[PDB]
RNA sequence: UUUGCU
RNA sequence: AGAGAAAUCAAG
């Protein structure tokens, strides 16, 4: 380790890129789920009391609480709902444009937001086929069964879709003819099918010694999901305090950037939050989301709508999963809980078939941007006269204070004001220095005024395996999005592009001696393009050109080639010219 | 959508790897080299398109200049660009007044 | 009731008397959306002339006889309701400009006017984009923008939605038996009002506490880790056989061999050597894929889930308890700085031959002349070697798992040095595996030749002893399920040269910031905590070693490294921080070397970043 | 299923 | 036997 803490050119800030080893193959999780699942939502309710009393407050319907039950010691689960209206008007108030912006997306673009885009999600579960299967198909399904079922036609607007749930949710009966079967689901089947998470194994996830979970909703919940975290998006977009989805780079250099009078003490906290999604309440999330709403203005309707998904989250059927493990000496059985004691006996009396129903905690993957929001919220205090960003878990806080009591003072009211939102801030994970200049955040290691963005993921330098035309332009464009995000300079940048050089021309028989080679060899056909073996053309400045037009620019390519390559009746056939090369695999 | 990239190798190295519309144009067999399968779209190998590159119809060169265009005007773009040593560290309202007035 | 700034004066004061704003409801926006429509009539206008005369002709708050007569001059009549806008002689045609929320919305209406459709963001409907000129759009498109901007500086956003497009509908609703559903797990209704007065409480804190020195990580007891990486590392050699392919190689191996136990480890009992012997003859003769023998049974674990299921079946006599498991801690084993020193050992060949770009600017050929120095710097070492081998054989291996199979697949580890003579690292043999997922751990056989043999380090390992042309070497066979997404990671392993790499060239270019003059030559000393006789080394060394260290790491990468390394970032700024007089301070009940700590179990790696961390000063003055 | 990335 | 870490593969 003392190899990676250089004190003569560099500094161990520039060395921060060294504790990676993500080019290693990533930690997959392994076997049954249901211990992690379990883990996450029995958190919430040991953190609502000061003394773990899992038993009262699994009758706690809303996680309110008052200041006296916040610990200031350890996790908390509950939010406080004057708090958090105070905070959510402040918010309102000092972001006002932001509002606005809102308010226009919300008159505006809501009402014309198609349900198609709805196939773009993660693998879902079919409430009918009973299966996980891919979003576009459980969209047609659910849509055919909504058409099946009201006797109406769905239009393409995202408000349809919902408001066609919302009308299906009156019927006593339902019946999905599908070939050739007749599905019947009640109300309440209906009602556990569209309230019932499924969790699943995060894979490929770094930087964590444990495995954790994440959730997905059902189809018929997801329209009123994606319109919240739209609206979420817009308003977070416009405030200067969030991290996320946008670039890093800006939010960070610009407070970087930002200086004193040299007789300020300035500071610099860079944190994350312990349990970040098992102590939030869906309630207090809507609970700002109503106080916005009703602040600008809103009808009661678009209150209503942006309201639902949170109370049907509140009750949610979190997915047990294949069952905790037994041994018998030796020999080894999943079980589901309540077969048999276990340490989540506490939680039994709220199994439901094969899932678990919890009211309090959030599982991860959900509602992100809000989330985000509600941790922005509780910012906005007269106190806290200094700026912050926030990504979901990761935050840095930068304080200019008279004092170092002053100083001290405003990040105790931080983190006390997290907690009064029902976001506690990781002791062991948080560091303030002193004075400002050095700190880390979403991957990204300030220094004085260099800020050095390290990826999460280093690129995976490999042809994307559509063809080589293809393939080629997308490596070139990924590794010049890295290049320009700072994650890689002019030399690793033609080190990486020298690497994907390579790995491209292995994975199409052009390197060695191949059938490939061979049979261009014999036929004496010479190679004129980089997947066929000729030597590279794209460059450090050039990586934003197509391979075909540039070497013609360079007289690498003639009119003879180019014409029979090119030819569209060519039996074979991204900004890639449609060549003879641009062919389909097989399987 | 990872499968595409793990799936690469093995799918180019395979038998019949490219999938293409029949035609006669392409020879069923060239100098030992079986380029084409029978059985339907059908399958060839991955030295077609490399055959096509040097036995192949060619279209015409303003064919060829209209497909490039738009990509030679960024290259074109590029080369021409200098780049400088390298550091280390009211009136539209009033015509149209006068003119209603006119 | 002022001028907004992004209207006119002149167009403000004709429009106050052009309609009775007072008595209409939203009069003031109603007036600045009539602006808005002729200051866009205006932009269209503006220079431009047909034949000497203007090319637009306004006839929008204008009198109606005028309009008439210019009408009539045109041979066209409009009647007073519908009055076109606009009138391009040019084109001869009649234009109605208006504003619309959503482009979509817009229809054509009746023909006595094409509708210039536009929307409050400036764009326009693909029409607009054929009789209107680009300048003409851009102009519009940034006063829009202006307007916009306007709107909602001035939370004026439901005002002009209403006035440009009509009134809001009531899109959603809910039923009463769905509003019963929905309150059942909460407090409160479908629109929260809890009424408590809001207001945030002062609650009681806690003192935030100094780091005044940086903390020690905890060494963990036990036996020493064994090496339990896929192939071996610096201890990995090859066997130099005479140019050609891989089969011949193969059978210039099986012709001359003798090979012999040496060491027979329980885990991998000897025998299976005639797994490995069957499948080089096979190899030898044409086909790879080989049927199964006897000794495979053991090999590649062949119906042994069923025999582990009998035996603990024939012995459960028990009550079932809650399945715990437990990691064998493990301590720092002696073997880890070995391998560093030998990883960097000189070579002969340069391993790293990947092609240049092609250097256009001056920009490229100073990137270019980096990543060469850098190539020059590391390619003559040990690491880059094994990084080949890695490379080679995870690429050869997963290239057989995309099939379902139950015959033994033999999968060479053959590399060519630049005189054509073919290097036999070992070989991989893949069991019968039938993935059905991914994950799925296929069972292999790794043989790999070995230049010294500890069993301390390879207890698992069963070393044998092969002869060719005279030249003696040790083979080591193992037995083990190794992921597809790891040998599918490992076939791109060459990303371990892009973090020295990054190093490097992160201190070159400072160097010649500082100096203003790129020096590609330069090694300066790149000052550290060393064992003491040494206060730091050249840059060269350290980007080796830096290689030799992040290669060892990402062998070793698993969720104890991930932990290890995301934790141990937070103490790596605290140490930079204190470096800088700068002062450290940490919330109630803090301990980051918790969280570190926790991720100290078995990884021998992990054990020798943490020896280091420890071996440095953890106060600073 | 035939085998050549320093 | 083995890979591995909180429990899966070692066929179905
Ligand atoms: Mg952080």
């Amino acid at each position: 380790m003392n190899l990676f803490t250089p004190r003569s050119e560099i500094n161990p800030t520039t060395t921060q890129e060294l504790l990676y080893a993500y080019t290693g193959p990533a930690p997959v999780a392994y076997g049954t789920r249901t211990r992690a699942v379990l883990e996450n939502i029995i958190r919430p309710y040991q953190y609502f009391y000061k003394e773990p009393n899992v038993q009262r407050a699994l009758d706690i319907k809303t996680g309110c609480k008052e200041p006296e039950d916040i610990n200031v010691e350890g996790p908390s689960s509950g939010f406080h709902t004057a708090s958090v209206l105070k905070l959510a008007d402040n918010f309102f108030r000092k972001y006002r444009p932001a509002m606005e912006k809102l308010k226009y997306w919300i008159l505006v673009k809501l009402p014309k937001l198609k349900y198609a885009e709805l196939s773009k999600g993660r693998q879902t579960y079919s409430f009918i086929h009973k299966r996980n299967l891919p979003a576009p198909i459980a969209l047609e399904e659910t849509v055919e069964f909504l058409e099946q079922n009201l006797r109406r036609k769905i239009g393409p607007t995202l408000l349809s879709y919902c408001q066609a749930i919302a009308d299906v949710m009156e019927l006593d009966e339902t019946t999905y003819e599908g070939a050739t079967y007749t599905i019947k689901f009640s109300r309440e089947e209906l009602w556990d099918q569209m309230r019932t998470l499924n969790t699943m194994w995060k894979h490929l996830e770094r930087g964590r010694l444990n495995r954790r979970t994440i959730a997905t909703p059902s189809m018929l919940i997801r329209g009123f999901v994606k319109i919240v975290e739209d609206a979420a998006k817009e308003i977070l977009e416009n405030v200067p305090t969030s991290g996320v989805p946008v670039g890093g780079e800006e939010k960070l250099a610009k407070l970087a950037s930002k200086q004193t009078f040299h007789t300020a003490v300035t500071g610099e906290l860079s944190g994350d939050q312990e349990k970040f999604n098992e102590c939030l309440d869906p309630d207090a999330m809507r609970l700002m989301w109503t106080v916005f709403l009703r602040k600008l203005g809103c009808p009661d309707w678009i209150m209503e709508l942006f309201n639902i998904p949170f109370m049907v989250f509140k009750s949610k059927l979190a997915d047990m999963g294949e069952g905790l493990v037994y041994t018998k000496g030796k020999l080894t059985d999943r079980k589901p809980l309540g077969e048999m004691p276990s340490e989540f006996d506490d939680l039994v009396r709220n199994v439901v078939g094969n899932s678990i129903s919890c009211r309090l905690g959030m599982f991860m993957g959900m509602y992100n941007l809000t989330s985000t929001l509600l941790a922005l919220i509780s910012i906005e205090r007269e106190e806290l006269t200094g700026s912050h960003v926030e990504s979901s878990d990761d935050f840095i806080h930068f304080f200019n204070c008279k004092t170092h009591e002053e100083m001290f003072k405003q990040a105790e009211t931080l983190r006390l004001t997290l907690k009064l939102v029902g976001i506690n801030m990781s002791p062991s994970k948080c560091i303030l220095i002193s004075p400002a200049g050095i700190g880390e955040f979403n991957s990204k290691f300030h220094h004085r005024d260099f800020v050095g963005n390290v990826a999460t993921e280093l690129p995976a330098l490999v042809p994307n395996g559509t063809n080589p035309m293809t393939d080629l332009a997308m490596g070139l464009n990924v590794i010049k999005h890295s290049v320009n995000t700072g994650q890689m300079n002019l030399c690793t940048g033609a080190l990486a592009m020298r690497i994907f050089n390579h790995a491209y021309k292995y994975a199409y028989m052009a390197l060695g001696v191949t059938r490939r080679t061979r049979f261009m060899e014999e036929n004496a056909i010479t190679p004129l393009l980089t997947n066929q073996g000729a030597s590279p053309v794209h460059s450090f400045s050039t990586m934003h050109l197509d391979e075909v037009a540039l070497r013609r620019h360079l007289g690498l390519l003639d009119e003879e080639t180019l014409r029979r390559i090119l030819n569209p009746n060519n039996p074979v056939t991204d900004y890639s010219v449609p060549s003879c090369f641009k062919y389909t695999l097989s399987r | 959508d990872h499968a595409p990239q793990m799936r690469l190798v093995y799918s180019v190295r395979k038998p019949w790897p490219i999938s293409m519309t029949p035609s006669k144009e392409i020879p069923l067999v060239f100098n030992g080299t079986k380029l084409k399968d029978t059985i339907l779209r059908t399958r060839a190998n991955i030295v077609v398109p490399d055959y096509w590159s040097k036995y192949g119809s060619q279209t015409s060169l303003e064919v060829v200049n209209a497909i490039l265009y738009a990509e030679d005007l960024k290259v074109q773009r590029f080369f021409s660009t200098e780049w400088g040593e390298i550091r280390y560290g009211t009136d539209n309202i009033k015509a149209t007044i006068d003119s209603q007035r006119d | 009731t002022d001028r907004p700034d992004h209207i006119d004066s002149r167009v403000w004061e004709l429009s106050e008397t052009q309609e009775d704003w007072i008595t209409q409801v939203h009069g003031h926006v109603r007036r600045v959306v009539e602006c808005w429509k002729y200051t866009i009539c205006c932009l269209i206008s503006n220079m431009h002339t047909h034949r000497g005369a203007p090319q637009y002709d306004v006839f929008k708050w204008q009198d109606r006889s005028t309009i008439e007569w210019i009408c009539s001059k045109k041979k066209v009549q409009y009647p007073e309701r519908d009055t076109p806008d606009l009138y391009d002689n040019e084109r001869a045609v009649a234009y109605k400009v208006l504003l619309v929320s959503d482009l979509s919305d817009h229809s054509p209406t009746s023909g006595i006017y094409h509708d210039l459709a536009f929307n409050l963001e400036g764009e326009a409907e693909e029409s607009c984009a054929l009789v209107l000129r680009g300048s003409q759009l851009q102009d519009i498109k940034g006063f829009l923008c202006r307007a916009l901007e306007w709107v909602v500086s001035n939370n004026l956003t439901q005002e002009v939605v209403e006035t440009i497009s009509g009134e809001a509908k009531l899109q959603f609703s809910v039923g009463t038996t769905f509003r019963t559903l929905l309150k059942r797990d909460t407090d409160w209704d479908v629109i929260p009002t809890p009424r408590v007065e809001p207001n945030v409480p002062r609650i009681e804190g806690r003192r935030w506490t100094q780091m005044k020195k940086l903390p020690l990580l905890k060494e963990k007891e036990g036996p020493p880790s064994p090496w339990r990486a896929l192939l071996l590392g610096a201890d990995s050699e090859y066997i130099v056989c005479p140019p050609g392919t891989d089969q011949e190689a193969i059978s210039w191996i099986h012709s001359q061999s003798e090979i012999e136990c040496i060491r027979e480890s329980k885990s991998t009992p000897a025998s299976v050597i005639t797994c490995l012997t069957s499948s080089l003859q096979s190899f030898a003769e044409g086909n790879p894929v080989r049927s199964r023998i006897h000794e495979d049974i053991i090999a590649f674990g062949i119906n042994k889930k069923q025999e582990k299921k009998q035996s603990a079946s024939s012995s459960a006599s028990g009550e079932w308890k809650r399945a715990e498991y437990q990691v064998e801690e493990m301590s720092l084993p002696p073997w880890v700085e070995e391998e560093m020193v030998l990883l960097r050992s000189d070579q002969e060949d340069n391993w790293i031959e990947l092609e240049k770009n092609a250097i256009y600017t001056e920009v490229d050929g100073v990137a270019e002349g980096l990543v060469d120095k850098y190539i020059e710097i590391v390619g003559r070492t040990k690491v880059a070697s094994v990084i080949e081998k890695w490379q080679i054989a995870a690429t050869r291996t997963f290239s057989q798992l995309h099939t379902d199979r139950s015959r033994i697949t033999a999968c060479p580890i053959i590399t060519r040095d630049p005189s054509g003579n073919c290097q036999f690292w070992g070989m991989v043999l893949l069991g019968p595996h039938h993935v059905k997922r991914d994950t799925d751990n296929a069972p292999l056989l790794i043989a790999e030749i070995m230049g010294e043999d500890t069993e301390e380090k390879y207890p698992k390992h069963s070393v044998f002893s092969l002869k060719v042309e005279g030249k003696q070497f040790l083979l080591s066979l193992k037995i083990t399920s190794f992921s597809r997404n790891k040998l599918y990671t490992f076939s791109n392993i060459r990303r371990v040269l892009i973090q020295p790499a990054s190093i490097y060239s992160q201190v070159v270019l400072s160097r010649a910031a500082e100096n203003n003059s790129l020096n590609l030559e330069v090694n300066p000393e790149i000052q550290l905590y060393l064992e003491g006789a040494q206060r730091g080394m050249t840059l060269y060394q350290w980007v080796r070693m830096i290689l030799c260290l992040e290669f060892l790491m990402a062998i070793y990468n698993n969720p104890q490294m991930e932990g290890f390394l995301a934790n141990m970032r937070r103490l790596h700024m605290s140490r930079h921080a204190m470096m800088e007089r700068r002062q450290v301070f940490l919330p109630f009940g803090s301990r980051p070397e918790d969280k570190v700590n926790e991720c100290i179990i078995n990884n021998p790696i992990v054990a020798y970043l943490a020896k280091g961390w420890n071996s440095m000063p953890n106060v600073y003055y």
